């Protein structure tokens, strides 16, 4: 399974 | 005057009763039309605010908020019985069938009042009140109303009217997620009605 | 602060002291094509208890450590030393590059992690290993409300010991997961009068309100909640709800949709410095000098939009500032950056006192060391700089 | 007082100049600068002691100073500004706790809290020359204090000029050789070296035989004083906290209980490094130490004082942090006006150039416009007054009268009228002042009645600060104009505040020649001496005295003082320059005092105005300007009798030894006024003084005596005390029936004359006393002005918001005040609003209105010389009116002019509906 390059974010406050 | 608010515009070379782009009327017929496409009745009683200059906006235009009654008032028509300009200094409320109560004080009808106001007593029976470079009431005898600014102030204000970006649904209860009171409801002036 | 993990999930607990915030194998169960990396979170504040934001954030990857601590540019050298925007550790080919408005890394798998200078963090995989996560990301499977358990593998039903349960190794004094004492929570009224236009006000959800094609790629729903929560427990200065906005901005940028002006009817505008062209929508990776000036380019830089007062206009990009072209760029030794010959400290034997000449393409250096009672260990987010051997203390008493 | 040096040497001094503590001996080599920093000394509660009083480090080029007279404030280069004053690459001072710390590139870094402790570590690198009183960085302790000699007080920098001499007494009470000491005991003193107590940990880290022998002299010099008590242990808890150690509770409230500025409590373990307006914690090593000290909760710490509320932190212009609100004049020689704007914007406004006789320049702290000028006037004698300038034109007054006042209104300037009463049948008259809308009397006949408004003022403060220096009485407002009664007539008003022009009057401001044409408001061509004094008349007067002595014989004795001298020889023998009883004959011209000695009375008969009457006036008053007098008293033939355990001297700096922690001082116009001083462990209060066992209370400006009960505007209860334990302010509203108004000159509430009450259950008395409640809703006109009066009452058409809202029973639902300029409107369930924007409930406008919350939720409403309305949480309503508004107001509530019968309270028509209700705010009332 290539199809699942995820992102984690940190949003400030 | 005329039927529709449209006094001291210099279009065409000269001043004419040709409408403003700031018209908010309230109620004509019980139905609230704001700066945009707009319609509906508060069907609540009291004081509720109607337009105020948007706080922290960084136009230099003065605070003009404004609170309209919401008491039946002649045969349950729900008409602004009286205007309550609070107006910086203070308290300029005009009342159509008595005198101007212009900071507590009965005043003459033909005068100026306050800073930069203008009232008078319409030659037909209404009472108008105007500020410079500012709002306008043209109360009448019926309870009709419509606040008129000038079209110098767009999306810089935020009360029952709301914006003046003229979108019909972005100030009514806005869009997705929102806390609008459009039907404000100030406590200062309003029944604390507690049980 | 605000969370969104590399699963479907976001959440926003508060914490003091450095937490587990991403990385692969916690226990090292997964031994078959074992790449294992770790990254972790830390949580500062600046005056109110009620919550915290990001301070430094840091890394551990193929031996070898990362850190931001909410700056310019650097602290991220295992050596100790910081780092510029563009640097090549040329061990695995790994290079931390940052964008105009952020700052991601790479290595021969790739990964790449950006964070802002100023509280805004984002992380993504290079797809190397991505079959199990330790961290704050949560185990990262398509379920979301699996993702919570103690890095020791036993279910975990309190989340706001979750943090604590995967902070660092080690005792952390005066950290508390939770405001142990009465919190200063925001009174409601604030709220409807702060919500308005002008705070917290292209924020909401309106067509008539700037980027309303933004709102279909990233839903601002988490976003409306936290400026209202963050203005609110604040004082109310402006700058907070430009932070704020700004966030949702670049995320839903970097969607891919472009976006229309909001700093000018929003009153807040960035006094960027030089040719600090402001920009709707620009290019990433501005034409910087790379150290190299021979490497492959980072994949990342084919990418969308973001906004931010590009410089590269006239004058290219460097330093984390605008450099003519005919300025120095960095010096390019060896795959690392040297901006503006800051005069850094090239080793933590403090005998490499290194002023860069950028444009002449290399350094000139001193052999000098600190010494004079003063021992040259590395200085909390700083060069390799003097700290004193000892100090006594004089006591004046009184009666 | 006692210090250990970095060394281990362990000594101890008592002085009262300002020394040095820690200094480069030169320049050092390289890559650091000179940190020099200078310690003052005062000599504070008894003699043979010492305080430290302030530090003062220079380094980089900026001079930084901390003083005990300012907490937690930053003095640079002479100016006030905000402590987070973060420099580039040094001087990183920020505040730390009860302590300030001075962080630096350099190793040098100091903590100082004021209140009797600093510390300055100095790094390993100073080591070579450090000349500083705290001694070599060789750390052997034998060879310290070695090239000064023996004295720890042989280093001193400036100083004032009577810091080497105690007293003409050789410094009495030396403290006891032995340490005779009943409080070795543990009971005081005694918890920081006995074990299985709080300060256990520390018993083994920190071995407190070096620290315990500081203990015993405090109780020598002062027995068990609670302000020499908290100091000290505080003192050893934070040295051994430079060691950590989980210290238990040492602070308890019958030992030393503390107090802090606004939103302050107090923690063992807090916090070294709270976040300042710029939200950025100090970047040097933190969380160190948990120091002790005060932590502001729900706020932070700005400009290093105040702990204000969160994100009003100011602007950041210039890099110094300027504060809200605050006129910058941030340009050099005052060139614009610039303002701190609302949300960090400097905004600068291009102001004036000011009046061009006064000077942009730095005192007092602040830089601005400041006067010039200088004046006298001196109406020595009962009847003798004299003018502004020039010659004396010896008014015979027997009438109260006005010496100066304005007779042209300016912005910059403020109120100023100086009256003398004269008393009767040509007496010593008694001083008034009008500063600020505000009346103070300074002085009375005693020794001290300080009016203003609660007649027991001993040591008070305000906008003006009065100073009861030894014999004479001394007050300066907020800009410096100096009054000046010795209890008998003589005055010394000195006016160098340059209204110039603007002042008329008997001190009429007509500069130039001698005749200063004066000038009356219409016109004046002098008839006569006599026309002056008619002309010149004030309100008040009794019944309007005549002016003038019968046949005016008066003055005719003089002639028999011509046939035989009649008159003061004596006083010839002591004015003139062989007469030692007065050396300031430099400083002031005697010539006019002289003839005034001379023709006082007939100095020997009749009408007794004596030597000692007089004599001592001139020689009082001239140490207003720097002065050494001489005893007048050499035989005492005037004797000048003490109270009570005491001693006479020419030089009583009554100013040092207040029995408050307090002293609005004045500086004493830097010198010592004459008086009688109290001996041993004296504690001198308003004329009594006690030996050193019940002055343990002081309040943050007016001091309180053993067992006090002063209570503060607003009628917040009162700050109560006792000796052995207390200081508590005890925070409590009035009760309703009383106001905070100054009953026989206490400023304790008292029911006053009018009034009016509305929801004391229900209650509507008038303020005349006929009795008829409200009895409907609405917003009812009570306190209305009569119109077309002219008098001080505004139209303030209360309107009492009586609505049923909580429990439907007509309590006071909300307050509606027109005050003539606004629409004030508060309600006890939500918010306070003003103009129709509700406001922070405890703030209050003295011009509008008086808005506070009382303790159980109850809010009120008072004007400056207006009415007063009460609210309790729940519905209450008290209207207090002073009767000098006899009648002149026609509300529901009747005139109130003292008779229940003329108002009849709307005999013919309801006061409070069918006449006097508002219809402004109620309904159409058609349909
Ligand atoms: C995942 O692969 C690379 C690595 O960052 C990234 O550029 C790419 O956009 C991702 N894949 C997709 C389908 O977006
Ligand atoms: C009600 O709203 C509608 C919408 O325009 C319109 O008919 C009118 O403005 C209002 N009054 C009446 C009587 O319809
Ligand atoms: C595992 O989780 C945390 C992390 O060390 C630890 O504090 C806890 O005691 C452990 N719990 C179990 C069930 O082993
Ligand atoms: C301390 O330094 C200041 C800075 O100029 C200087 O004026 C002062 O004389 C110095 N004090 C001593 C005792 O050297
Ligand atoms: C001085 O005398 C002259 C002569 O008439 C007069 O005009 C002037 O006002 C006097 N100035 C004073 C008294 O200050
Ligand atoms: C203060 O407390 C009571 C009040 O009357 C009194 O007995 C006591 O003696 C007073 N204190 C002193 C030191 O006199
Ligand atoms: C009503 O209350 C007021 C409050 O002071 C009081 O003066 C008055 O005597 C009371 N009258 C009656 C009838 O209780
Ligand atoms: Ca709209
Ligand atoms: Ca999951
Ligand atoms: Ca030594
Ligand atoms: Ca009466």
């Amino acid at each position: 399974v290539p199809n699942y390059n995820s992102t984690c974010w940190l949003w400030g406050d | 005057g005329c039927p529709s608010g449209h006094v001291c515009e210099i279009q065409a070379g000269v001043r004419e009763c040709q409408a403003a782009r700031g018209l908010c009327s309230i109620s004509v017929g019980a139905n609230l039309t704001t700066f945009d496409g707009a319609h509906n009745a508060i069907s609540s009683p009291g004081v509720y605010e109607l337009s105020s200059r948007c706080p922290g906006l960084q136009k230099n235009v003065p605070w003009y908020r404004v609170l309209a009654d919401v008491q039946p008032c002649h045969n349950n028509d729900k008409i602004v019985s009286k205007v309550h300009i609070f107006f910086q200094d203070g308290l300029v409320t005009v009342i159509p069938s008595k005198g101007a109560w212009v900071n507590g004080l009965r005043v003459d009808l033909p005068a100026t009042v306050l800073t930069s106001v203008s009232v008078r007593r319409m030659p037909d029976g209404s009472m108008l009140v105007h500020q410079k470079a500012g709002v306008t009431v043209w109360l009448g005898k019926d309870g009709l109303l419509d606040v008129m600014v000038g079209d110098d102030l767009a999306a810089m204000l935020c009360g029952a009217c709301g914006n003046f970006d003229g979108d019909q649904t972005n100030d009514a209860y806005g869009s997705q997620g929102k806390t609008p009171i459009e039907k404000w409801r100030a406590q200062d002036f309003s029944p604390c009605s507690n049980t | 602060p605000h969370y969104n993990s590399f699963d479907g999930w976001s959440f926003d607990f508060q914490g003091t002291c450095n937490y587990l915030l991403a990385g692969t194998l916690c226990p090292g169960v997964n031994a078959e094509g074992l790449t294992p990396f770790t990254v972790t979170t830390k949580n500062e504040n600046r005056g109110s208890p009620a919550v915290s934001y990001v301070r430094q954030v840091t890394v551990t990857t193929l031996n070898t450590n990362i850190s931001i601590h909410k700056n310019e540019i650097g602290k991220v050298r295992v050596n100790g030393v910081l780092m510029a925007l563009p640097v090549y550790l040329a061990g695995g080919r790994i290079s931390v590059i940052n964008g105009g408005s952020k700052a991601v890394l790479e290595t021969d798998f790739g990964l790449q992690v950006t964070y802002d200078w100023n509280w805004r963090v984002d992380v993504t995989l290079p797809s190397s290993y991505h079959g199990a996560v330790c961290g704050l990301c949560g185990n990262m499977d398509k379920n979301h409300q699996n993702d919570q358990v103690f890095p020791n593998g036993t279910m975990a039903p309190s989340i706001p010991t979750w943090g604590g349960s995967w902070q660092v190794p080690g005792w952390d004094p005066l950290c508390w997961h939770e405001c142990q004492g009465s919190c200063p929570t925001c009174p409601e009224d604030r709220v409807e009068e702060y919500e308005g236009p002008g705070f917290c006000g292209p924020l909401a959800p309106g067509t008539g309100s700037p980027f309303t094609s933004c709102h279909a790629h990233v839903p601002p729903e988490s976003f409306f909640k936290g400026c209202v929560l963050d203005v609110c427990l604040g004082g109310g200065s402006k700058d907070i709800l430009c932070q704020a906005l700004a966030a949702y901005a670049a995320a839903c940028q970097a969607a891919g949709i472009k976006i229309e002006d909001w700093r000018t009817q929003a009153g807040c505008e960035i006094t960027c410095p030089d040719n600090s062209h402001y920009e709707l929508c620009g290019p990433p990776c501005p034409a910087s000098c790379p150290p190299p000036a021979r490497h492959t380019a980072p994949t990342v830089c084919d990418g969308p939009c973001v906004e931010g007062c590009q410089c590269d206009e006239g004058f290219v990009l460097s330093a984390d500032q605008c450099v003519p072209l005919d300025g120095g760029c960095g010096c390019w030794v060896n795959g690392t950056y040297y901006e503006a010959g800051t005069e850094f400290w090239a080793d933590t034997t403090c005998s490499k006192r290194c002023h860069c000449g950028p444009g002449g393409d290399s350094l000139v250096c001193k052999p000098a060391s600190c010494g004079l009672g003063e021992e040259c260990a590395l200085l909390p987010s700083g060069e390799i700089g003097c700290q004193p051997t000892s100090i006594t203390e004089c006591q004046a008493w009184g009666d």
